[PDB]
């Protein structure tokens, strides 16, 4: 009785890979399957040992070994597309290792993923990634402003927007997060309601509000 | 086999069926008619049954609408009572159509009750709308709300664009293939 | 106009509901001791006067805490439409 | 002149219905007691006067005529 | 068979038909008279058919219309319930015209209730309208939005083309082969 | 034979004959009496008749008239509801009376119920119309117009031309020939 | 085996199930009819379960709502009591409505009752809301709390998102395998 | 001067309310006698006026309203 065999009848949802460890690993795509998976283990079905694996899983377990034994190693994240050849994205700039000590990297991440042949690093671009982001939200029309900082880049979205802007935006930022992750670009999103609606004012470089007459307001 | 539930509705019933099927559980579900529904699971899921049970705080409550707190037997009624049936009624009428559209699954509608006060001897405030709904997978989101607002405007003496809020969302996966049984 | 229509026909109406029941409670009451003399004479209710003198101000209060508030309902919604 | 006699006369038929409404009640409730030959209104006026403070009737008429002329916010 | 539903009437088991054979879920109808209809189901499809269930509500509500809190039953009633149930009376009387048009299959229409105040002191605001409706298959929507505009801006005292909301769509895709039967 | 629909009203079960007709489906009535008109089809039209019933929501309501609102026989009248009562059967007399015309197969009429206000202390408004009409095939509906608004403008004391509405269309395809028998 | 607790009702009964369970307690429900349901564990863990039974404050006395201080079947309500009873009703729908989300397991919902003034005279004072929700695994909370705050907003006729507090967590880890059994 | 008015009403409530007592006990004993067709007013104003002066109502009715402005002493 195989465990392909006892996960369901749609067989291509999962995928069963054997490990060094003497220990199967059941590759999900979300936390729903994932759940479903974990089910059959704990009642038991199963007689050797199994485990339950998926990528966000695995990006946070590897950040808490490098947070131990590389402190100050600057990356993006870990993609697991194809799970024997996992691909790691490093910082061109941020980063200098000779190529022994990337090599020693990859054995000890191999190390810690007994269900990978090999770790492929590439090295990516911090430039290209900050521009990818700013292009997208000028793309999606979005009022913003830019904040750059030694190691990373911060967009603040402030503002009286509106739910169509509020859709497009969380939109956008779900699909840059999954590809970047979150480490080297952050975006801030406030409301705030409108002191201006209703009232005469001055704009320019000595602006001013009338809050109404006889009473001035002069925001600095 | 462990009871988990007993006298259950119908509309309970299946809702607590849907949510174990989802995690993986097969149950069974018992008709004992004027003692109601009753749910059944085997020992090896009673545990995740019981959890699962708790985090989603089931069985399902009724469903609650405005007019039951103003009932029509009355000697008076008040403004205030009469006012908030009738804006209850609305609310009601309005999901009901937005259910229509095309591609729409669910909704739900809110409408501000200045009925609170009875504006005695003060003027009127104006009115704000609240709506969710619930899509088919594939439906161009952000081209929809157009629709859904232009459609509402008009339903009142006064709303403005500013004051409608609209909050979409995509129907989840499918649960087609049956849950296992335990070895 | 309609406003005048209105608030006379809810006056006759409440006048007609605020003395039912008391007279149809009467009725019932009286006819039970009417009849189950036809057993026992039934002393009880009127043969203690100072019982039967306490009930009157009794029903009397209790009463009042039924329909005062039927009252001040109506009292509130004439004088909105006399005066809005 | 004429249109505010008239007007004022409308009001006063509002402000006597409820106590009408007492009037008749009380006497209907000593019949159905027998003690018909108390004449009812001495426990009609308390009653009456109980209602109209519970109400706060002097409050809400010089708001109300006041509210017909002027415009507050 | 497994049972999913009983007690149901017969315009609700007719739409929970439609929709499970509309997902390729072959279903039987029983009747049992007094006791209603009941509705059943094969094993290998009841997961699907309970989340099925689910995601539609189903079965449907009673559909409400204004006049059902405002009985005119009541001995006496206020001129506010008076103007409520006559509003709510006209707006069925359009739904029923529209669909006597040419090409829709169905509408529906709402009327902004002014009635929310008395307009005491005050004059009385413009009146507002939306409708929705249906039309068959290859219909210029676009050329026949201007009837209705035009039919509904005479029906009230005082109504703007800008005040007048339509949404109109198509009828989906024909259902006519039957559902497969299980192996 | 499965069973559609039961409990039928004479004038519920002509209609829907008439639309399973039109698509092809051979439907069957039978009568109980007390318990009404029944309707029946064979397995393999089905699935197609419950698909319809649904896209057409048969069987149709009864007929909304604002007279029904305020019955003459009720124990009291406000004048707002003798007033309805009046508007209420001018409209039923003007529909009765257009069908007279030449070649008008059937139509139906719309009033502004301007007594949704008293028109106490302010001047009345003036009246708006609204008529829809069904024409036999090869009629000039451009030069028919005409005759409809002269007619009506006349029907009330103060009526422009602009304040009249007029939606006309032609009669449908006949379906002359029966339903094909399954095989 | 010793008696923990006696007569709990059906959910109290599963609270201390899965109460017990998460620590490691295995228990067992007895149904007794009109007695309701007992609890018992064994004698190497009684201790534990007193501890436990303790700290948690078990069984859970039942949620309150407001409305249940003035009760809406009575005799008599007083303009306090009818503006409270609505407040209560609101409260009760949005949090209904909340919960269909996307992602949200449950929620919590807290409104300003003003009505302990009465507004009358006095002028009525602007409204406060607050929120708890409880959201799955891997949601991205910070852009989850725009949401709530654009719907929210519009619900009442003066409402500020500087007024308005929502406070999120996570579902814990989930409870699946059984407890051991005393040896 | 509408905050005295309503005083004074206030007031007046709570005196009345004996004065009705005296009244339903005259009618209920009269009734109890079966000595019917005597008009109950004729034997209760008397003693509604002896007991009120036996006690001397205006005496502290007097100093009741003086102590809500002043301190005798
Ligand atoms: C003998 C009892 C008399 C009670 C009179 C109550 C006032 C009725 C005023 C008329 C009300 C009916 N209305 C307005 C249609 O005339």
């Amino acid at each position: 009785a195989e465990l392909d065999s006892l996960l369901g009848q749609e067989k291509e949802r999962f995928q069963v890979l054997p490990g060094r460890d003497k220990m199967l690993y059941v590759a999900a795509q979300n936390e729903r399957d994932t759940l479903w998976a974990r089910q059959v283990l704990a009642r038991g079905d199963y007689d050797k040992n199994a485990r339950v694996i998926n990528e966000n899983e695995e990006n946070k377990r590897i950040s808490i070994w490098l947070d131990t034994y590389y402190p100050q190693l600057a990356y993006y994240r870990i993609h697991f597309d194809e799970p024997r050849k996992p691909v790691f994205w490093l910082s061109r700039q941020r980063n200098t290792m000779s190529k022994k000590e990337l090599e020693v990297l990859s054995q000890k991440l191999r190390a810690l993923m007994p269900y990978a042949d090999s770790v492929n690093i590439t090295l990516m671009d911090d430039v290209t990634a900050a521009g990818q982001a700013e292009a997208g939200l000028k793309q999606q029309a979005l009022p913003y402003s830019r904040r750059n900082h030694k190691g990373g880049v911060t967009f603040v979205i402030q503002g009286a927007l509106d739910d169509v802007e509020i859709l497009r935006a969380r939109q956008f930022v779900d699909s840059y997060y999954r590809t970047w992750g979150g480490r080297y670009v952050q975006f801030a999103i406030e409301l705030k309601d409108d002191w201006l609606k209703g009232r005469s004012f001055q704009y320019g470089a000595e602006g001013y509000i009338k809050m109404s007459p006889g009473h001035w307001y002069f925001p600095s | 086999d462990k009871d988990l539930l007993k006298g259950l509705d119908q509309e309970q019933a299946n809702e607590v069926i849907a949510v174990l099927q989802m995690h993986n559980i097969e149950a069974n579900k018992i008709d004992s008619g004027k003692l109601g529904y009753s749910i059944t699971v085997a020992e090896p899921d009673f545990t995740a049954a019981v959890y699962w049970i708790k985090t989603y705080q089931l069985p399902p409550r009724p469903r609650v609408e405005i007019a039951q707190m103003f009932p029509a037997d009355s000697l008076v009624s008040s403004p205030r009572a009469e006012k908030a049936r009738l804006y209850s009624a609305i609310e009601q009428r309005l999901e009901q159509s937005l259910q229509t559209m095309e591609g729409v699954l669910s909704a739900r509608v809110h409408i501000s009750y200045d009925i609170d006060a009875g504006e005695n001897g003060r003027p009127p405030k104006p009115v704000h709308l609240s709506a969710l709904a619930v899509y088919e997978r594939g439906s161009p989101l952000a081209h929809q709300i157009s629709d859904i607002k232009r459609f509402l405007k008009n339903s009142f003496a006064d709303v403005d664009y500013d004051n409608i809020s609209v909050v979409l969302s995509e129907r989840s996966d499918a649960q087609l293939q049956a849950p296992g049984t335990p070895v | 106009m309609d406003d005048l229509v209105f608030a006379g026909n809810k006056a006759l109406y409440l006048v007609l509901i605020l003395s039912g029941w008391p007279t149809i409670v009467a009725t019932i009451i009286g006819l039970l001791v009417g009849l189950f003399q036809t057993v026992t004479q039934l002393q009880e209710q009127t043969l203690p006067f100072g019982i039967k003198l306490l009930g009157v101000c009794l029903c009397l209060f209790l009463l009042s805490g039924w329909y005062g508030e039927v009252l001040l309902s109506y009292g509130r919604q004439v004088i909105f439409l006399a005066l809005a | 002149a004429l249109s505010e006699i008239k007007s004022a006369f409308k009001i006063g038929f509002y402000l006597y219905l409820p106590f009408v409404v007492v009037d008749l009640v009380v006497s209907s409730v000593l019949l159905a007691l027998g003690m018909m030959m108390m004449s009812p209104v001495t426990i009609s006026t308390p009653i009456k006067l109980v209602l109209f403070v519970a109400l706060d009737g002097w409050t809400l008429l010089s708001k109300g005529l006041i509210l017909q002329y002027m415009d507050i916010a």
